[PDB]
């Protein structure tokens, strides 16, 4: 109740914080991806 | 955000016009013009 601890010195530390801000901007085209270079699969896709 | 919600609703109701590979998008005509054991397959495809 009558005692306090007081620092007589100090240390200047440096801490590394790594934060991701973005991801790869990947683009996928449906018509090419699910239906490869064929018209009939594209006609079946148009029903979807 | 208002436009995104409106576009989502518009696409959702436009998806009813889609056939999803069924003979027609409209449920009533395909139910009327098809016998039970193939109409149910078409109805299931539309429901999926
Ligand atoms: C404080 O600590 C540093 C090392 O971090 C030391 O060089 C310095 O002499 C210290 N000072 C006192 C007053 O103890």
């Amino acid at each position: 109740n009558n005692s306090i601890a007081i620092p007589t010195n100090f240390t200047i530390s440096v801490t590394t914080e790594i934060l991701p801000v973005s991801m790869t901007k990947t683009s996928v085209d449906c018509t090419m991806y699910i239906c490869g270079d064929s018209t009939e699969c594209s006609n079946l896709l148009l029903q979807y | 955000v208002v436009n995104q919600n409106a576009q989502a609703l518009n696409t959702l109701v436009k998806q009813l016009s889609s056939n999803f590979g069924a003979i027609s998008s409209v449920l009533n005509d395909i139910l009327s013009r098809l016998d039970p054991p193939e109409a149910e397959v078409q109805i299931d495809r539309l429901i999926t």
